[PDB]
């Protein structure tokens, strides 16, 4: 992903162009989300191959079950920036909502349709964006779907619709919110050995001082257009 | 007011010039200017002539001729004017037969009113009409062969808030459908609005209020009250 990054940017550079991987640069528009497709294998055989939903183990339906469970926390990694929260609006164009399905390009987590194939067996995590450190967004999502076959997470049941909504867990609404549930919900990370409760409390720190407390302190150019007379 | 009375007016208050108002038929108000000498006794009953077939559908070039005859009771003067004018409102003659023509709006309006009364259902229908409109500052329209445009401007049009104005950007530009009805800054137009409300009554026109409209850039209305058909569709 790193590579990817670096070369994409130094292309364009090349054609004197510039690239953005930012979630939301353009309002009333798409923004550029970084969908991760995910699967579990031992001896060469893939894992989450099975009977069950979608084609699916119950190996592979416990690890979305850890994933959903630990989204609004994994999100403290996976969509790191306040920005992030400007595409991760309910509408607009999801996924918002802390749910699995086949086929379903609105639920968080996704079940792509795989031609038959076992090899081709896997969950997407569509919630992360191209502004996390795919280090800790791969390592963090990996540590939430072992625990999740670990104590072993029901994910519920499958939403197959589009667009009662309140019945269905929410993703954080801003970065602080998922700062917050990386607090109430770092053991599956630091109990681990992989993030050091001392990176835990660094990265909250850097994110607070950096990012979440500069913001709240500028006035945004759409507060004049709500705001100019009053 | 009579023929003789508007004649009496004009030469007590040396007015030089008379300005005839007629609408056509789509519904624009046309004019014609006399020298006051022109204006008889008899102008208020066989009209004065005009050239019928260059007005939006009436007459054909052949049979073109036609008569302008005025309402005593519409007289007033044309503030427009610099020099004093006084104006009225006419309603078509047809020179041939010495009738009303069929195709003046304002003898249809008449006709109307008059068939009312022949009903014996009522002797008077009260129309008030409420007129909203817009305030522009600039307008710039075409249409050619390889092209097709509009551009319509004003200070208060919430598409201008990031603009540079001379001395300059003052803010308070109502915003789309919330023209109805803040106070200045927002409101620009409260000066000109009591303007347009009190030289129409100067003519003639029962006035009652004025609010700035739903519209930003220059959405306006100004309030009338009601009136007898011909009368409100003079007002
Ligand atoms: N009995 C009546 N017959 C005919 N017209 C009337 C009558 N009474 C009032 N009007 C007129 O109808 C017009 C209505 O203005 P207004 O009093 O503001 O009513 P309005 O419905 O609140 N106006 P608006 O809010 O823009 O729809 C005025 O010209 C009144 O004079
Ligand atoms: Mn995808
Ligand atoms: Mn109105
Ligand atoms: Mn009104």
């Amino acid at each position: 992903l790193m590579i990817y990054k670096y070369v994409i940017k130094n292309v364009a550079k090349k054609y004197g162009k510039t690239v953005t991987f930012m979630p939301k640069p353009i309002f009333n528009d798409n923004g550029s989300g970084m969908h991760v497709h995910q699967s579990l294998w031992k001896d060469g055989q893939p894992l989450f191959a099975g009977d069950k939903y979608a084609g699916f183990s119950q190996m592979g339906l416990w690890y979305i079950g850890g994933i959903l469970k630990h989204a609004p926390a994994l999100l403290a990694f996976t969509n790191p920036t306040t920005n992030s929260y400007k595409r991760l609006v309910p509408g607009f164009e999801a996924p918002v909502n802390l749910a699995y399905s086949q086929g379903n390009r609105s639920a968080s987590v996704r079940i792509p349709l795989s031609g038959g194939n076992p090899k081709a067996k896997r969950l997407e995590f569509r919630c992360p964006d191209a502004t996390s450190n795919p280090y800790l967004a791969f390592a963090a999502m990996l540590c939430a779907g072992i625990d999740g076959i670990k104590n072993q997470i029901d994910p519920g049941e499958p939403l197959d619709v589009d667009i009662e909504l309140a019945k269905i867990p929410s993703t954080p609404g801003s970065l602080e919110a998922a700062l917050e549930a990386l607090e109430k919900d770092h053991e599956f990370l630091t109990g681990t050995g992989v993030f050091s409760p001392d990176f835990v409390e660094s990265w909250i720190e850097y994110k607070l001082d950096n990012e979440v407390n500069p913001m709240r302190l500028r006035p945004h150019p759409y507060e004049f257009s709500l705001y100019y007379d009053c | 007011r009579t023929p003789q009375e508007v004649l009496k007016w004009i030469q007590d208050e040396n007015i030089k010039i008379i300005d005839l108002k007629f609408i056509d038929t789509p519904g624009i108000w046309q004019h014609c200017s006399f020298y006051y000498d022109q204006l008889d006794e008899n102008s208020f009953t066989e009209g004065i002539p005009f050239d019928g077939s260059s007005i939006r559908g009436w007459k054909a070039i052949n049979e073109s001729d036609m008569c302008m005859v005025p309402d005593p009771n519409t007289a007033t003067i044309d503030p427009f004017c610099k020099e004093p004018t006084l104006s009225m409102i006419c309603s078509i003659k047809e020179p041939r037969t010495g009738e009303w023509y069929n195709r003046d709006p304002r003898t249809i309006a008449a006709k109307a009113a008059e068939y009312l009364r022949g009903t014996g259902i009522a002797d008077t229908v009260y129309f008030g009409p409420e007129a909203e409109f817009f305030l522009f500052d600039d307008i710039r329209f075409g249409q050619t062969e390889n092209s097709s445009y509009y551009f319509a401007d004003s200070v208060e049009g919430r598409w201008n808030t990031g603009r540079e104005e001379e001395g300059g950007n003052l803010g308070y530009k109502p915003g789309y459908k919330q023209g109805y009805f803040p106070v200045a800054p927002t409101d620009t137009a409260q000066d000109i609005r009591t303007e347009m409300l009190l030289t129409m009554a100067a003519f003639g026109v029962p006035i009652e209020k004025h609010h700035h409209e739903v519209a930003s850039g220059g959405q306006n209305e100004l309030g009338i009250k009601f009136d007898k058909l011909v009368n409100s569709a003079d007002n």
